[PDB]
């Protein structure tokens, strides 16, 4: 029973500065040296930095080294991973673990749930939802979320009534620096035209609620 | 003929196990929707055994 | 700095089969080689360290062996708790420490051949200005598969981009959406447009092709 709880995380633009904090429970915090590593969207597993039992000992990635901080709190149990002049690769999720000290090298026995960092140059946009009619054996038709930032945006048919042969696809971060998502439902051809689809799209960080209907093309 | 036994005939969607349902809504059976009235693809859900 | 090269990329097995991964480094390492698991979105979890020891509660199934360059992780017994994604990283640079490559575990299944839709780009989209025809491969297995952009037989490389779902929980089938992002004046500039797939299910391309503005 070990516990690390990540908090602090967020969306803040290149440049600027970010303060992580990592709860340790439930083991000897000032007694094991710990570990951030970052995971960016898609990627593999990235060693970051790593600071001693006793908090005398910083060691940082040539990535981040003289760009980021490491410290920690054994009165009250924290790590603080202090992330200044941030760019863009920066965004990950960031993990906590502790080492384990069973060798003399690193080794990761625990890992934390992380938390997510974001590094944009973009401010929150509301979504823009556009309809993918089907055409004339089934026939599929969806919704298309463009143009919004930040993530994430929840996306259902028929106000959830919809439920099996939906799809919806990992969001992908265009050139543009927004965020493009596409949602799909197949349904039988016959009930296509007296039938009412309608996704609901839903943006909590730009507050923003969007009802589409969904129709076959006429031509 | 006993028509005191009935059965449900249509329904959105498949029990879940040890499931009881006794509701009486106009079962959907086109797409048209039904506004609590029976006719053109709007049947009563529960059919009586003969 | 030290690379590791994990293989294979991606490997198909079905359950209780002898999964076997190889992971070879640039340089030598003595027995500094570690195995990680990851599920899809969960947090990574320690299996081997030291390439020759189990980590204590991981199922007795794992073995790591190997030293110098070549390791291998093997288990005897595939589980349905075994398909993730394993990582294997060097430790032997303390301050240079790297991982491997991965080899995601996937279902094994029969081949299936995808169904291929085209979708043109919406007025309202053509409208605000840009122009996305979508190709959509559904209920495929393997994921590998080819999809090429043709406009006026004229092949398309980089204008597109590609997102494939994870292997599916009822059928063990991929989809894939590739979006064909273009301009209006690049629109209307081409007439034909088609998506062509290749898959190890199709005897031959498939290709789905619309001209523009004909419905």
């Amino acid at each position: 029973e070990v516990q690390l709880v990540e908090s602090g995380g967020g969306v803040v633009q290149p440049g600027r500065s970010l303060r992580l904090s990592c709860a340790a429970s439930a083991f000897t915090f000032s007694s094991y040296d710990m570990h951030w590593v970052r995971q960016a969207p898609g990627k593999g597993l990235e060693w970051v930095a790593v600071i001693s039992y006793d908090g005398s000992n910083k060691y940082y990635a040539d990535s981040v080294k003289g760009r980021f901080t490491i410290s920690r709190d054994n009165s009250k149990n924290t790590l603080y991973l202090q992330m200044n002049s941030l760019r863009a690769e920066d965004t990950a999720v960031y993990y906590c673990a502790k080492d384990g000290g069973k060798l003399w090298v690193y080794y990761f026995d625990y890992w934390g749930q992380g938390t997510l960092v974001t590094v944009s140059s973009a401010s929150t946009k509301g979504p823009s939802v556009f309809p993918l009619a089907p055409s004339s054996g089934t026939a599929a038709l969806g919704c298309l979320v463009k143009d919004y930032f930040p993530e994430p945006v929840t996306v259902s048919w028929n106000s959830g009534a919809l439920t099996s042969g939906v799809h919806t696809f990992p969001a992908v971060l265009q050139s543009s620096g927004l965020y493009s998502l596409s949602s799909v439902v197949t349904v039988p051809s016959s009930s296509l035209g007296t039938q009412t689809y309608i996704c609901n799209v839903n943006h909590k960080p730009s507050n923003t609620k969007v009802d589409k209907r969904v129709e076959p093309k006429s031509c | 003929g006993n028509y005191n036994y009935l059965y449900r005939l249509f329904r959105k969607s498949n029990l879940k196990p040890f499931e009881r349902d006794i509701s009486t809504e106009i079962y959907q059976a086109g797409s048209t929707p039904c506004n609590g009235v029976e006719g053109f693809n709007c049947y009563f859900p529960l059919q009586s055994y003969g | 700095d030290i690379q590791m090269t994990q293989s294979p990329s991606s490997l198909s097995a079905s359950v209780g089969d002898r999964v076997t991964i190889t992971c070879r480094a640039s340089q030598s390492i003595s027995s500094y080689l570690n195995w990680y698991q990851q599920k899809p979105g969960k947090a990574p979890k320690l299996l081997i360290y030291a390439a020759s020891s189990l980590q204590s509660g991981v199922p007795s199934r794992f073995s790591g062996s190997g030293s110098g360059t070549d390791f291998t992780l093997t288990i005897s017994s595939l589980q349905p708790e075994d398909f993730a994604t394993y990582y294997c990283q060097q430790s032997y640079s303390t301050l240079a420490l790297t991982f491997g490559g991965g080899t995601k575990v996937e279902i094994k299944r029969t081949v299936a051949a995808p169904s291929v839709f085209i979708f043109p780009p919406s007025d309202e989209q053509l409208k605000s200005g840009t122009a996305s025809v979508v190709c959509l491969l559904n209920n495929f297995y393997p994921r590998e598969a080819k999809v090429q952009w043709k406009v006026d037989n004229a092949l398309q490389s980089g204008n597109s981009q590609e997102s494939v779902t994870e292997q599916d929980s009822k059928d063990s089938t991929y989809s894939l959406s590739s979006t064909l992002t273009l301009s209006k004046a690049d629109y209307e500039k081409h007439k034909v447009y088609a998506c062509e797939v290749t898959h190890q299910g199709l005897s031959s391309p498939v290709t789905k092709s619309f001209n523009r503005g004909e419905c």
